[PDB]
RNA sequence: AUCUAUAAUAGUUUUUC
RNA sequence: ACCUCUGAAUAAACUAUU
RNA sequence: AGUAGUAACAAGAG
């Protein structure tokens, strides 16, 4: 988390090159749903050592 | 600038960097499925390396038998099984008249060891193929449930507890018309009976599987398991040929390690010094192409046969066992395939016993191809396999025949210009040739590959090369003037063993210690890799430095017991204490180093009998790496993956073993050092003792009359308990 | 000067088209 | 469907240690 | 899909 917080400049996240053989909106949302749980345990106050 | 690491050995010689050759620092490779087409493939190779030879059908069996011996004489260079059994008679004549007695001398040292040795020299080793179960089993357990069964079908010559009665044993069960098993389901216990045929099948089944793990191989392999009823067997005809071997300059076998290295080193040598210093010399570093899939147990036969010569009958029966069931096998096919539907999105495992009469459209070509051409030889779920020695038996046997082919190289042999001597181990060899000149060489290989196609050995082209002498290369040792260091072969030594706590770390320290004295691995990397060492058992065990923050679930305790003790230095690293190790102590346990910097209260604890960890006394739980037991020295779970079969009744017997053991060894104090001997059954035993002890006490005082009449009692009611 | 204890465990070595 | 269990032992020779 | 490679995993059993 704080080396996540270190950087400024996270743009919406976008497909540059696409896996030909894969479903390239589930990897777009895989990494949006790690940043929505990342915020979470955030904001719980007491991070895990698992999540 | 591209870095090119192998033109390293533009300046270094291949020799002297060869560590640098070997990737093991990698994952070996694997298999993941089922070895039924690499037991297929075998058997069909096998096959067709005899395919001139001639069919039978057994009468015992039913299975087709192919026999090579004595078959056409081969006109390419192609690998053949046609061995010419006067040929290989005349090898073992010629190696017996350059080393008189050594066929008697060996025979009378197998002959004691026959009659010496005992039927628990089977249970040595991992595992073995259970007729009673169609799979493999733990050595001891298969002996075990082989007992029983010979038990209930009135075979009980095994209870002298020697091994060739065992074998009796064996060969009276090959005559039972029928033999009975007992089987479980989803648990209760159902009998089987077997007919003689089918019985006669199973004991003469090897059970097979795929080789997992293997360095340096791009494609897998298949390797084999023996029986109960072939091992005592197999047993005595490698002790036989380990009893010839020790007697033979040229064996490879079994001599390993610096031993070994010293032994080819001085051989070459005295090579070397025999040589002339007007004649040419060249070594072969030779390999053998499929060794073990031409060489025939017919001819293994006779080779026992020549060796046995002039020996009392028993003794060659005895002998001759092995190869006669070694030429009528039969070999498992394994787990089968597995069937994928793309569509219904489904799989499905078939079992190997079904590719008799399963449809061919659902396999491809290749394994097809395999079915068609193996489709003849099956029988009883297993495929006839005459030819051929299956994988990693009778190691020594051919090392004995490699030498007779090496001895017939001398020139009262030759009787020309060159000769030729060399050293072999199983079918790895290396040959050494002298001649006056090129010619000679040349002649003289030829000489010695046509001879060795003579007796069925087909020597690699592919692999094989030859040079001047001074450089080879023999069981993966690079001689360069000497044998040279290989630090990449012992690399994955290395590391957490997995034992224990204190195990571990003396494997470590030892493992260091070896290498430095073996290897060349110098001080600074030896100081290395004890800190490597250290930052991996750390990492494994959880147990951290105290006075560091690493958070484990171990981290607390560690902390507390690191608040309170007073001198640091001696807590083990396994209870976060520092690192006292080093060049100098590599050879003392840890416990030990650091036994007088330890608190008194620490050190009683570790070293504290009654702890429930382990099993004026000391720690005692089988200490293999373990100077001083303490309470790292416990033992981890055991595999729980058997409680969901139906095999889970072994778990209550074998507690009620170890419950007897126990009660035995309260008995006879010396059973656990040194292994007790008798046919009487154990409570037997145990009465006969209690009644003598007893009687020696009253003599001696040491007590009353009421106890002995009262042990007496006691042992009256367990003689009536034992009839009923 | 000679010199395979026994046993247990782990590790190492041992490839056709 | 809940529930319950389970996380997977070739041969020989050798080497190391006990 | 992916791992992987001559046969498998991508949970199995009750
Ligand atoms: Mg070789």
């Amino acid at each position: 988390i704080k080396c996540m917080k270190t950087f400024f400049g996270w743009k919406e996240p976008n497909i540059i090159k696409p896996h030909e053989k894969g479903i390239n909106p589930n990897y777009l949302l895989t990494w949006k749903q790690v940043l929505a749980e990342l915020q979470d345990i955030e904001n719980e106050e007491k991070i895990p050592r698992t999540k | 600038m591209d870095v090119n690491p192998t033109l390293l050995f533009l300046k270094v010689p291949v020799q002297n960097a060869i560590s640098t050759t070997f990737p093991y620092t990698g994952d070996p490779p694997y298999s993941h499925g089922t070895g039924t087409g690499y037991t297929m493939d075998t058997v069909n190779r096998t096959h067709k390396y005899s395919e001139k030879g001639k069919w039978t059908t057994n009468t015992e069996t039913g299975a087709p038998q192919l026999n090579p011996i004595d078959g056409p004489l081969p006109e390419d260079n192609e690998p053949s099984g046609y061995a010419q059994t006067d040929c290989v008679l005349e090898a073992m004549a010629f190696l017996e008249e350059s080393h008189p007695g050594i066929f008697e001398n060996s025979c009378l040292e197998t002959m004691e060891i026959v009659q010496q040795t005992r039927v628990d020299k089977l249970t040595q080793g991992r595992q073995t193929y259970d007729w009673t179960l169609n799979r493999n089993q733990p050595a001891a357990t298969a002996l075990a449930n082989t007992i029983e069964v010979f038990r209930s079908n009135g075979l009980t010559a095994n209870e002298s507890g020697r091994l060739i009665d065992f074998l009796k044993d064996v060969m009276d069960s090959m005559d039972k018309e029928e033999m009975e098993i007992t089987t479980h389901f989803q648990i209760g216990k159902k009998k089987q009976r077997l007919n003689k045929r089918s019985y006669l099948i199973r004991a003469l089944t090897l059970n097979t599987m795929t080789k997992d793990a293997e360095r340096g191989k791009l494609k897998r392999r298949a390797i084999a398991t023996p029986g109960m009823q072939i091992r005592g067997f197999v047993y005595f005809v490698e002790a036989l040929a380990r009893s010839i071997c020790e007697k033979l300059e040229q064996s490879g076998l079994p001599v390993g390690g610096n031993e070994k290295k010293a032994k080819l080193a001085n051989v070459v040598r005295k090579m070397m010094t025999n040589s002339q210093d007007t004649e040419l010399s060249f070594t072969i570093t030779g390999d053998n192409t499929k060794w073990n899939e031409n060489q025939n147990p017919r001819m293994f036969l006779a080779m026992i046969t020549y060796i046995t010569r002039n020996q009392p009958e028993w003794f060659r029966n005895v002998l001759s066992i092995a190869p006669i069931m070694f030429s009528n096998k039969m070999a498992r096919l394994g787990k089968g395939y597995m069937f994928e539907s793309k569509s219904m999105k489904l799989r499905t495992q078939v079992p190997a016993e079904m590719l008799a009469n399963i449809d061919l459209k659902y396999f491809n070509k290749s394994t097809r191809e395999k079915i068609e051409k193996i489709r003849p030889l099956l029988i009883d779920g297993t495929a006839s396999l005459s030819p051929g020695m299956m994988m990693g038996m009778f190691n020594m046997l051919s090392t004995v025949l490699g030498v007779s082919i090496l001895n017939l190289g001398q020139k009262k042999y030759t009787k020309t210009t060159y000769w030729w001597d060399g050293l072999q181990s199983s079918d790895d060899f290396a040959l050494i040739v002298n001649a006056p000149n090129h010619e000679g060489i040349q002649a003289g290989v030829d000489r010695f590959y046509r001879t060795c196609k003579l007796v069925g050995i087909n020597m690699s082209k592919k692999k094989s090369y030859i040079n001047r002498t001074g450089t080879f290369e023999f069981t993966s040792f690079f001689y360069r003037y000497g044998f040279v260091a290989n630090f990449s072969m012992e690399l994955p030594s290395f590391g957490v063993s997995g034992i224990n706590e204190s195990a571990d770390m003396s494997v470590g320290v030892t493992v260091i210690k070896n290498n430095m004295i073996n290897n060349d691995l110098g001080p600074a990397t030896a100081q290395m890799a004890l800190q490597l060492f250290i930052k991996d058992y750390r990492y494994t065990y959880r147990c951290h430095r105290g006075d560091t923050q690493i958070q484990t679930r171990r981290a607390f305790e560690l902390k507390k017991l690191w608040e309170q003790t007073r001198s640091k230095a001696g807590l083990l690293v396994s209870d976060g204490g520092p690192n006292l190790y080093n060049i100098r102590n590599l050879h003392i346990p840890e416990v030990c180093l650091k036994w007088e910097l330890m608190d008194e209260d620490y050190q009683g604890r570790l070293c504290n009998p009654m702890n429930p960890f382990v099993s004026n006394a000391v720690v005692m739980p089988s200490m293999e790496y373990d100077a001083v037991a303490t309470t790292h020295s416990w033992i981890p779970k055991r595999n729980r993956s058997i409680l969901n079969t139906s095999q889970r009744g072994i778990l209550e017997d074998e507690q009620m073993y170890q419950k007897c053991c126990n009660l035995f060894e309260k008995f006879f104090p010396s059973s656990s050092y040194r292994r007790p001997v008798g046919i009487s059954s154990m409570v037997e035993a145990m009465v006969s003792r209690a009644r003598i002890d007893a009687r020696i006490d009253f003599e001696s005082g040491r007590i009353k009359k009421e106890e002995f009449a009262e042990i007496m009692k006691i042992c009256s009611t367990i003689e009536e308990l034992r009839r009923q």
